[PDB]
């Protein structure tokens, strides 16, 4: 039914933020769970999938930089570690979900901001 | 490479009681596999047509989505006053999805 | 094809006691809006027809989505009519390099009004004037009643959504007729083998053999009403079945 | 066109006695000299066999006699004739022998058989008019002296000439032509045969064997047919009509259980009627 | 896309003179077809229409001469006979079609005299 | 009776660049049923404007149609040296139609 996530902030680039998310009505567990970006101004640009029910995780290669994604499926959780950072990927970003045809379970979550700058 | 989308117009400042086809376009052939989403700036992207030719909860027949293959479309009927905002087209198609750069009905 | 009319007077053919290549259908790829209904368009490569019907005709980019089985608009509403229960699939693809003419194409037509709604798959070659309020124009133009017809606008300047589509329709049935149009391994010699000649099914030992048919002829058999010798239907040769 | 020429001939039917004849082969399977029986339509054997004259020269002067009637299909059809000089082509299959029903209209054409089943208007005097071009001193055939309208057309066809001749012969073969015709299970299939003949008119007591020549998805009942003509124009003697002589054979079948001895080589020669005597 | 004209010549009043027009490019069947004067000087007068797609003619009333007017359509031409003759009349013709808010298909023929004089 | 047509001036000789207002007035109220035509003296007459209010391939928009009921308005504009010829509107109300009597711009 909803989605909750970490805290954005300000963080300076090469840096490292884990990004977390918590489901809530229905589990994580038994769909898939994406992310997406949008910067200020600019469209809707998908990042990385996670596949519980197996397990593989895509990432964008438009931008590839091992933003690494796996779960916390027992809090219907899902960690996405902003790794190399650069100024441009300063956004907001969704937890996601796509309706491929069978399902309609497109939930968004609140929506908070990263920040890859020097000045805070 | 990639699948490119096409959405045009990127915008199309509208009026009252309009019915506005905005047009999605694919670079490749893709089965039916687009979706529409309401945002108004700011807030969470609210799915409106899956499989681009199938209504949703919520959303009246006012949102008509048909296409296949490279064209899609939406077909916004009857415009509403509370219809006004950033719209999206999307792709589940291949790894990588995209989704359209947004096109933003607004009044006139 | 090199020619499609317009909508107000599409071509319509009847095609049956053939075979289809429904292989390159989606082989072609270059189709912008390739849809389909009664069953999937996997599946219907074998599952086939009894008589069916081709009719195609140009329309613009953008009145396509009216083209659906039970919808709305012009072109579905007095120029060409799905039915409401409707098997066939909509073939759709821009042919702007060929249609649309610098100069001008005012080739291509339409109706744009009629005294009713369309009723299914029957055009409207009837050029008369419709009179729209109560004063008759009788034939001739004038006041309340307008020209039944009008052009589409197409160049090469036009934009994405107003090029013009060369749609076919595909449309299907099934009758006591039967399936007159209809779709489509290694020979195994000398080795037991399942098998499948025309439809004929059993499992044997297939070989060559001198028992001569006659032309016509399909099965051999034996005393038994087995299934004794068959010929291969491919590269016509007399094989027993042990 | 529907030109009509009606004449004046009324007789009773010059009956026959088919001896044995109209045994086809009733599937594909080669069977080699086995006996083999089945319960299908044939025309059984001595049966009345109606000779009818489509072109009848009765001699005083003259006097050429078109007596070819529209005749019932009933269950199913036999048809045998000589005709050294063809004059027949092909048959007008039907049920209304106009449209509100389909139309079998098997036209050789004299060159390849164009087999059409269609939706005609077929006039009251059908037949297949045959004129001189003036190009190439060749005889083309006008098509439409036998149906006004050819339109709606469901089905069409070509092959080989079914109607083959071989002549040279004064005589001595007559080439003895015989057409068997059963609709069935959504198949009209056509049967066929060439054979000498020396005898004046009547048929043999040998065996005739006809293979299926196509298989065709038809799906019309039909119960009503008439035969077709080739004609032309003369000029100017003591419109030209009337050409050479016609007659023909005609039998309808029926359910019956025959014994098919197929010979080694496949071939059926002795086939014997169950419910003969 | 092209109109011809029957000739033009010097006629005596009371006569007759039948007006062939034929059409080119697209057919005369599907549209109607008129017929408009012009006096050297004087304006552009409507004449009579043709209307195929039923069947009417329309005469004008300033000039009621039984100018009859019918078709060959299989030709793509039009047939007008000038009927009871007089000199003010004497004129260029043309092959009209207007284009009634729908169409754009205002094509005009050559243009021929028609004289009514009994001198040649 | 018949339907009065009204076109004024009757000519008017004019000059380079100019914005000319040739004005069709009718005796009826007729709804946008009026045209416009090129002639040069001898040659076909080449349709302007059809339906009053919208252009024509070939013809930009120097030449500009407005007006209804019984007003009409031939809008010539940035006045070109081949415009100059003599020209006609053109009702398609009723039965007969009749043209204007024409209207001869020409070089001062
Ligand atoms: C064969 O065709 C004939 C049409 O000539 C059909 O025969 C008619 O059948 C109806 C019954 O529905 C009878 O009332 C008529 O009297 C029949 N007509 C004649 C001339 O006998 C018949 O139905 C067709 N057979 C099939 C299987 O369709």
């Amino acid at each position: 039914q909803q989605l909750v996530e970490s805290g954005g902030g300000v963080v300076q680039p090469g840096r490292s933020l884990r990004l977390s998310c918590a489901a809530s009505g229905f589990t994580f567990s038994s769909y898939a769970m994406h992310w997406v970006r949008q910067a200020p101004g600019k469209g809707l640009e998908w990042v990385a999938v996670i596949s519980y029910d197996g397990s593989n995780k895509y990432y964008a290669d438009s931008v590839k930089g091992r933003f690494t994604i796996s779960r916390d499926n027992s809090k219907n959780t899902l960690y996405l570690q902003m790794n190399s950072l650069r100024a441009e990927d300063t956004a907001v970003y969704y937890c996601a979900r796509h309706a491929t045809l069978m399902n309609n379970k497109d939930i968004w979550g609140q929506g908070t901001l990263v920040t890859v700058s020097s000045a805070s | 490479g990639d699948i490119q989308l096409t959405q045009s117009p990127s915008s199309l400042s509208a009026s009252v009681g309009d019915r506005v086809t905005i047009t999605c376009r694919a670079s490749q052939s893709i089965s039916s596999y687009l979706n529409w989403y309401q945002q108004k700036p700011g807030k969470a992207p609210k799915l409106l047509i899956y499989a681009a030719s199938s209504l949703q909860s919520g959303v009246p027949s006012r949102f008509s989505g048909s296409g296949s293959g490279t064209d899609f479309t939406l077909t916004i009927s009857s415009l509403q006053p509370e219809d006004f905002a950033t719209y999206y087209c999307q792709q589940s198609y291949s790894t990588p999805r995209t989704f359209g750069q947004g096109t933003k009905v607004e009044i006139k | 094809a090199t020619r499609f009319a317009s909508v107000y007077a599409w071509n319509r053919k009847r095609i049956s006691n053939c075979v289809a290549d429904y292989s390159v259908l989606y082989n072609s790829a270059s189709f912008s809006t390739f849809k389909c209904y009664g069953v999937s368009p996997t599946k219907l490569n074998d599952l086939c027809f009894t008589n069916v019907y081709a009719d195609s005709f140009v329309i613009r980019g953008d009145e396509v989505r009216q083209i659906a089985p039970g919808q709305t608009g012009k072109i579905a509403d007095y120029n060409y009519k799905l039915p409401d229960d409707f098997t066939g699939c909509v073939i759709a693809w821009n042919s702007n390099n060929l249609d649309s003419k610098v100069g001008g194409n005012y080739n291509y037509l339409y109706r744009l009004f009629r005294k009713s709604n369309l009723k299914p798959f029957e055009r409207d070659i009837s050029t008369e004037i419709y009179q729209a309020g109560s004063t008759p124009c009788n034939g001739v133009e004038g006041f309340n009643c307008y020209f039944p017809l009008q052009s589409y606008g197409f160049q090469p300047t036009n934009g994405v959504g107003y090029q013009p589509y060369r749609v076919v329709v595909l449309s299907f049935e099934l009758l006591h007729a039967p399936a007159t149009v209809c779709g489509p391994t290694n020979l195994v010699k000398n080795k037991c083998v399942n098998f499948n000649f025309n439809g004929l099914t059993g499992t044997g030992v297939l070989t060559e053999s001198n028992k001569k048919f006659l032309p016509f002829q399909q099965f051999g058999r034996d005393i038994a009403d087995t299934t004794d010798a068959v010929r291969d239907p491919q590269t016509l040769e007399i094989l027993d079945i042990t | 066109q529907c030109v009509n020429l009606t004449t004046r001939t009324q007789l009773p039917p010059a009956y026959t006695n088919s001896f044995t004849r109209g045994v086809y082969y009733p599937d594909k399977v080669f069977r080699s000299s086995v006996l083999h029986s089945t319960q299908d339509l044939f025309l059984p054997f001595f049966s009345n066999v109606t000779w009818f004259h489509a072109i009848h020269v009765s001699g005083t002067n003259g006097t050429k006699r078109f007596d070819n009637p529209v005749l019932p299909f009933n269950d199913g059809v036999y048809f045998a004739s000589t005709e050294k000089s063809n004059i027949i082509r092909g048959w007008i299959f039907g049920t209304t022998l106009d449209s509100k029903t389909q139309s079998l209209l098997i036209v050789n054409n004299a060159t390849n058989v164009v087999i059409k089943v269609c939706e005609f208007q077929f006039c009251n005097d059908p037949f297949l008019g045959v004129y001189y071009h003036k190009n190439n001193k060749s005889w083309m055939e006008s098509e439409f002296r036998v149906y006004s309208s050819a339109n709606n057309c469901t089905f069409e066809y070509v092959s080989q000439p079914f109607l083959m001749d071989l002549e040279g012969k004064q005589g001595n073969f007559k080439n003895l032509r015989e057409f068997v015709f059963k609709n069935i299970d959504g198949y009209f299939k056509i049967y066929s045969k060439h054979t000498p003949i020396n005898l004046v008119r009547d048929l043999p007591q040998g065996f005739s064997a006809l293979e299926p020549l196509v298989d065709l998805p038809i799906g019309i009942n039909i119960t009503r047919f008439q035969t077709l003509l080739a004609l032309h124009r003369s000029y100017l003697t003591p419109s030209g009509w009337t050409a050479g002589a016609a007659a023909y054979y005609v039998g309808y079948l029926q359910p019956r259980t025959f014994l098919l001895k197929y010979n080694e080589n496949g071939t059926i020669t002795d086939a014997v009627d169950c419910a003969l005597d």
